[PDB]
């Protein structure tokens, strides 16, 4: 917050248009199963 | 096992008894039959239940898992951390494997002495008023009945009251009087 960023280029760039806001901020993984969803609820999650 | 009792003198179980880990059967002119000492297999019960309590309240502070990425070359920093994760599931199963292992045994020595020690309670009450047979088991020197069995059972039986009935039989059965 409050900081600014300046991007300065004379050739072969790519710019932005859209940034990501962090907002809910907690506990999560990057799971790496090759399933998809089955609209169940659980407490407790593993990739099989 | 340890204690001598299961699966020692008192040689095997009895599969009439249903009601309970452990107890008595008698005979008498009325009645034969079972009756789990429920007290005392309780007293098992609220232990066993405890231990497995107590193991899993000991499983929710194991070390913890999420997850991590690693680029093509870092590969050995990626070695690093399975050496890791690898390392502490090698000493959790160990440290489950052998818990159980262990805590078994303590289990089945256990119930062991619960037996045994119920056994020298009747024991104890009745003194020579009862012919300890050595099979697991007694025989009276007074006849005594249903009420009185209870009274064994429920551990208040009551040595002085039959007494003479006793020793009167005690006193024959040694032949002391055969000499008139
Ligand atoms: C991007 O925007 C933010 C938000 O406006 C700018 O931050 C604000 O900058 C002003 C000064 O230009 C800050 O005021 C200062 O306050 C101190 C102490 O109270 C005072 O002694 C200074 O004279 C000055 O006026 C203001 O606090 C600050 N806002 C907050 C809450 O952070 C900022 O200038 C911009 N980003 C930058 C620095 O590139």
């Amino acid at each position: 917050p409050n900081d600014a960023i300046n991007f300065e280029s004379n050739g072969n760039f790519i710019a932005p248009e859209y940034a990501y806001k962090i907002v809910k901020k907690g506990d999560s993984t990057i799971m790496k199963s090759e399933l998809e969803y089955g609209n169940c609820n659980t407490k407790c999650q593993t990739p099989m | 096992g340890l204690f001598g009792a299961i699966a020692g003198f008192i040689e095997g179980g009895w599969q009439g008894m249903v009601d309970g880990w452990y107890g008595y059967h008698h005979s008498n002119e009325q009645g034969s039959g079972y009756a789990a000492d429920k007290e005392s297999t309780q007293k098992a019960i609220d232990g066993v239940t405890n231990k497995v309590n107590s193991i899993i309240d000991k499983m929710n502070t194991q070390f913890e898992a999420v997850g991590r990425e690693f680029n093509n070359l870092e590969r050995r920093i990626e070695n690093l951390n399975k050496k890791m994760e690898d390392g502490f599931l090698d000493v959790w199963t160990y440290n489950a494997e052998l818990l159980v292992l262990m805590e078994n045994e303590r289990t089945l020595d256990f119930h062991d002495s619960n037996v045994k020690n119920l056994y020298d309670k009747v024991r104890l009450q009745l003194r020579d008023n009862a012919k300890e047979l050595g099979n697991g088991c007694f025989e009276f020197y007074h006849k005594c009945d249903n009420e009185c069995m209870e009274s064994v059972r429920n551990g208040t039986y009551d040595y002085p009251q039959y007494s003479e009935e006793a020793r009167l039989k005690r006193e024959e059965i040694s032949g002391v009087r055969s000499l008139v």
